[PDB]
């Protein structure tokens, strides 16, 4: 046993061998960087600081009002029937 | 109405056109020859100016450029060493050469009557030199004591690091010395092969200035250079964002650095434009200042660093542009306390981003004026001119005369600078080089993010 033993610890030979491995100049995500580059999102709205705070606050403004409505939909799909609005009362 | 509005106004002076013309043709072999007429000089320069350097060598023999210059005043098949250097004396002339990364030039200065054989000299030397195994053998102490000497010129080591870190993936980051191995290494087969490699015709061009006529160069490159060889895609260079920084606490009190950016080949449109943006930033010494304190000088870069502190934190700092056939460098050097370093530097970014945010005409009227003292009044003599020829020859294919140079700088005004900045400079990387007591340093990721601000 050599794991968390002070006479013998050393690594196992697939762990030294694990560091040998390489991916010197490849990349396998270039596509996904060349489309957002391609959309010139930074050129317009992330350059200037004054603009990269316009774009912050407006994206804020519309993503948290989407988010919102998302769970309360969400909120009424898993809980069907069970809320106030889902059954009526009936009166006597 | 007011006489005050009735002043002389002339931006570009008539001597601007009324310029004597530059002649050029090309031989039948493709060699080009260039030449103006100057009036008021008595001597004349001739020379060879060659498109390769140190940028063509291959890694394995990486110092062989440089091995050649040498080699060529060796001897030759007709004259010995003896010979030849008692005919470079016995003419009362002067004979130069040097090599660089990517253009290689030699150069004579003569009366009228000796250039032809000035013109055959060159020649020889050029096509004709024997480069023998028991001499090559021998140079390497001169090289060797060369390099030696060479390290102790601090701000030449600190332009070869910035090169080296910055362009780690081409040939231009090759040192026109070459390492020590290779100078040991070096043989004549590497000479030979570097040669036959990279002279050839359309390569080289022949320039003169002074008391010099088209016709009788262009016959006498015609009758010497007849036996010059005939010739038979590339990519951009890559710029790295790094740093190579040596730290060294026993050579006393001082810090030299360097830092970098990606700038524009020869010839694209907005090379003007950087030409002006070096100047704009400018330069300053505290030990010679001429007539205006830093203090209150029109440049606001040296009036901000002379403030610093009350005591000011440098002792020199100067920016400078390179452009080469596909890409450039543009940036600053500077010289600092210990302890100044971080505004040293500081100082100076701040300056260079100013470029894209805040500069005025009167900074950029301020530069143009300096720019075209400096430059129009390099160009006077003989040799200058005929570097200029033989440079613009090499660069763009052509001559440029003055007339189209100041038009072009004319036109360019506040926003233009604003905008070519904006284009190269903001949010950009950088390379930085450095020596001596740089315990105050900043980070590179400091440099970095200066090139913005978050202001505006
Ligand atoms: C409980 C209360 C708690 C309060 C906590 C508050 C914490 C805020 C900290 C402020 C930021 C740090 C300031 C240090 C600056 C150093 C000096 C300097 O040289 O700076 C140069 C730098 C300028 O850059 P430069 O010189 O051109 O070059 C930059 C370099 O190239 C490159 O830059 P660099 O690499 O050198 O880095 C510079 C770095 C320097 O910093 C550092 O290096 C260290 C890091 C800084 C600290 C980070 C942690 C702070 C946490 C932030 C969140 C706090 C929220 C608190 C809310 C309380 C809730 C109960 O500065 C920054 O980047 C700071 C950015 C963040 C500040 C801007 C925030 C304002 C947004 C307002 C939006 C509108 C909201 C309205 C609604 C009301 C909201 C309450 O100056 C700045 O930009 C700094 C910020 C300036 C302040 C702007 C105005 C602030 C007022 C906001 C509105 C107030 C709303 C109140 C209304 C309430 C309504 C009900
Ligand atoms: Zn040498």
């Amino acid at each position: 046993i050599r794991f968390g033993n002070p006479w013998r610890d050393d690594y196992p030979e697939w762990i030294w061998k694990s560091l040998r491995v390489s991916r010197k100049d490849k990349d396998m995500f270039a596509p996904f960087f060349k489309l957002l580059n391609a959309t010139k999102l930074y050129e317009y709205c992330l350059k200037d600081n004054r603009r990269y705070c316009m774009f912050v606050m407006g994206v804020g403004l519309v993503s948290s009002w989407m988010w919102s409505e998302w769970w309360n939909s969400v909120w009424r799909r898993i809980n069907k029937g069970k809320l106030y609005n889902d059954v009526p009362y009936v009166y006597p | 109405v007011s006489p005050l509005a009735r002043s002389v106004d002339a931006a570009i002076p008539e001597e601007a056109f009324n310029q004597p013309p530059t002649l050029t043709t090309t031989l039948p072999n493709g060699i080009r020859v260039a030449t103006q007429r100057l009036p008021f000089h008595q001597t004349a320069t001739v020379g060879v100016w060659i498109d390769s350097g140190s940028r063509y060598d291959t890694k394995e023999t990486n110092g062989a450029a440089h091995f050649l210059e040498h080699m060529t005043f060796k001897g030759t098949k007709r004259r010995s060493r003896i010979q030849l250097e008692q005919e470079i004396e016995n003419m009362g002339a002067h004979l130069n050469a040097y090599t660089s990364r990517e253009q290689t030039v030699y150069y004579a200065k003569a009366f009228k009557k000796d250039i032809p054989q000035c013109v055959d000299i060159l020649s020889d030397i050029l096509l004709n030199s024997t480069i023998d195994e028991e001499a090559v053998q021998m140079e390497k102490h001169v090289i060797l004591r060369e390099m030696e000497e060479v390290e102790r010129q601090t701000e030449e080591v600190i332009f070869d690091r910035l090169h080296t870190t910055a362009f780690r993936d081409s040939p231009l980051g090759y040192t026109i010395l070459g390492p020590e191995e290779n100078i040991r290494n070096m043989t004549r087969e590497h000479i030979l092969e570097y040669i036959n490699r990279n002279y050839t015709s359309d390569r080289m061009v022949v320039a003169a200035a002074g008391d010099v006529d088209h016709k009788e160069l262009t016959a006498l490159v015609e009758k010497h250079f007849a036996g010059l060889p005939q010739p038979k895609p590339t990519e951009k260079p890559f710029f790295c964002g790094s740093e190579l920084l040596h730290r060294n606490d026993d050579m006393g009190p001082t810090a030299h650095v360097a830092v970098g950016f990606e700038g524009v080949p020869w010839k694209s449109p907005d090379a003007v434009t950087f030409m002006l943006m070096q100047a704009i930033v400018g330069s300053y010494r505290k030990h010679d200042e001429g007539i205006v304190p830093g203090k209150v000088s029109a440049n606001a870069t040296v009036r901000n660093v002379c403030n610093k502190m009350t005591v000011g934190c440098a002792d020199m700092f100067s920016a400078f542009n390179t452009c080469y056939s596909d890409t450039g460098l543009f940036g600053f050097y500077a010289q600092c306390d210990e302890v100044a370093l971080e505004h040293c530097v500081m100082e100076i970014m701040f300056g260079i981003t100013s470029l894209s945010y805040a500069v005025t005409d009167e900074e950029v009227e301020r530069a143009k004026a300096q720019l075209k003292t400096q430059l129009l009044g390099h160009l006077d003599s003989t040799t200058a001119v005929a570097e200029d020829i033989g440079r613009q020859m090499l660069a763009y294919g052509r001559r440029m005369p003055l007339a189209e140079f100041l038009k072009r700088l004319e036109v360019i005004d506040a926003e233009e600078v604003k905008r070519v900045a904006w284009k190269y400079l903001h949010d950009a990387e950088v390379a930085v080089a450095g020596l001596g007591p740089l315990f105050g340093m900043p980070q590179l990721i400091n440099l970095r993010r200066a090139t913005f601000w978050l202001r505006y």
